């Protein structure tokens, strides 16, 4: 059936993103298994 | 364009 | 003596009927055993062997030019008979009635265009994607958008069919018939009508751009993605048709608002499909130059699909040398990524950043002036290259610069490690051996 108005998600703006900058740690187990 | 370095 | 050829089911006496033609018009449309006949050519149009064969494209063309009254039972048939046949199947019957239209001639090529395409198209935009009888509609009609390239006239036929029903599909409230609509304009355009003036020609272009720019502020995300990868093969294939005024307002249109569209992720994801395919403009290099280094938070974001097409684009851009890409992106942002990749990630920046890590070519100094490196600035990294190198590349090139660094020391684990990375290697590469 034509004309049927959905769920519109409208274009919201903004960062999905984050940049830590921790330095200016690692372990070997973990990746063996 | 293919080594940093 | 059709009888028995359907009975036989045999190719050669068809085409025999096939030669006498007149003698086939010579039976009266209103006889019931030339009804009869005609369901046995029902069963001709069952048989996939005719359909292979460019002599049934020839009779089954002709039997449509035959009687035009037949043409809605046939219409009828083929509405009834679409959910049997395969894909190759349906380019084929696409094939058939291209062809059934070349052939085709007079009123009755003009009822069979107010007859069969018309119906079928508005069928594909009103059918539900459920059904898959809808793949095949759009299919063919998508064949027959890119057979309107090969023959002229065709682009002016179609324009005169959809003069009434592509406008009010574009503006379609539902939004899987208005996705169909875009599925089927953004290969639509450019749509020509040769009589008009240029006065109509700019008129009909400003038209599509500004069709083109509503379908881009659609609120839906999925008939803004089909809008985008739309505008993309429109910007691949005439970018040079376009005014450059009109270019430059739509690139940062979408490049600008498009790549930071926090509802929706996949969208963003629909944009980097689509960015290989507009990096063979030659000209406009330094221009989308200038907007290449605004993508460089997009490494943090939280979708899979979205950062494996994105190292993907990074791959056909070191591949293409459009831009230098430490220029681009940070180094240490892409290492603390590896420290917090997935697996084909991880692949995929192992062959993205080979170049930079492990020479062939260069000699035993370029070799430890990156062997000491990438062991020193970061650590997890150079394990997982260890682990993808072997799989990207021969073992002899494991086992050369293992020769190499055989011909950090603070610490006695580190060491350990290290030694254990050796053992790791020689496990690995004692396989392929």
């Amino acid at each position: 059936d034509p004309f049927d108005s959905l769920e519109s998600k409208p274009f919201k703006k903004g960062r999905p993103y984050s940049v830590p900058p921790c330095v200016e740690l690692q372990d070997f187990h973990q990746w063996y298994l | 364009h293919d080594d940093f370095f | 003596l059709l009888r028995r050829s359907l009975e036989t089911k045999t190719g050669a006496d068809v085409c025999r009927l096939w030669r006498i033609h007149q003698a086939l018009y010579c039976f009266d449309y209103d006889l019931e055993e030339s009804g009869e006949i005609k369901d046995m050519l029902l069963e001709c149009f069952i048989n996939i062997n005719y359909i292979k064969k460019e002599e049934g494209r020839r009779f089954l063309s002709c039997l449509f030019n035959w009687n035009i009254n037949f043409i809605k039972m046939i219409h009828g048939t083929i509405k009834n008979q679409l959910q049997g046949l395969q894909k190759s199947l349906m380019v084929y019957i696409a094939e058939i009635y291209f062809r059934a239209w070349k052939k085709a001639s007079g009123k009755i090529l003009e009822a069979i265009e107010n007859d069969c395409i018309q119906d079928f198209m508005f069928h594909g935009i009103h059918l539900p994607r459920r059904s898959p009888v809808h793949s095949k509609v759009r299919e063919v009609l998508s064949y027959f958008h890119h057979q309107k390239k090969v023959r002229q006239g065709v682009e002016e036929m179609l324009y005169r069919l959809y003069k009434p029903i592509l406008w009010r599909g574009l503006k379609a409230r539902n939004s899987e018939v208005r996705s169909n609509a875009a599925l089927l304009f953004v290969e639509a355009f450019p749509i020509r009508d040769p009589n008009l003036h240029a006065i109509e020609m700019d008129s009909e272009i400003q038209k599509q751009f500004e069709e083109l720019y509503s379908l881009l502020e659609d609120p839906y995300p999925m008939v803004r993605s089909t809008g985008i990868l739309g505008v993309c093969k429109i910007t691949s294939k005439y970018w040079e048709m376009m005014p450059p005024t009109i270019l430059i307002d739509l690139l940062k249109k979408v490049t600008g608002e498009l790549a930071f569209d926090t509802s929706s992720a996949d969208v963003r994801c629909s944009v980097f499909k689509c960015l290989p395919m507009i990096l063979d403009n030659k000209l406009s290099h330094p221009l989308l130059e200038q907007l290449l280094p605004a993508l460089r938070y997009s490494l943090h974001d939280n979708s899979e699909k979205v950062r494996v097409a994105f190292v993907d684009m990074l791959l056909k851009i070191k591949a293409v040398r459009a831009a230098k890409f430490w220029k681009i992106c940070p180094m240490e942002h892409i290492l603390v990524r590896l420290e917090t990749d997935s697996r084909p990630v991880s692949r995929r920046l192992v062959s993205l950043i080979f170049n930079s890590f492990l020479p062939v070519n260069q000699p035993e100094e370029v070799w430890c002036e990156r062997c000491v490196t990438l062991v020193q600035m970061n650590h997890a990294a150079a394990r997982r290259f260890y682990q993808y190198a072997h799989e990207h590349t021969a073992c002899t090139n494991i086992a050369k610069l293992i020769h190499v660094i055989r011909h950090s020391v603070n610490d006695v684990a580190c060491m350990a490690g290290l030694l254990e990375i050796i053992v790791i290697l020689w496990k690995s590469i004692d396989r392929s051996m």
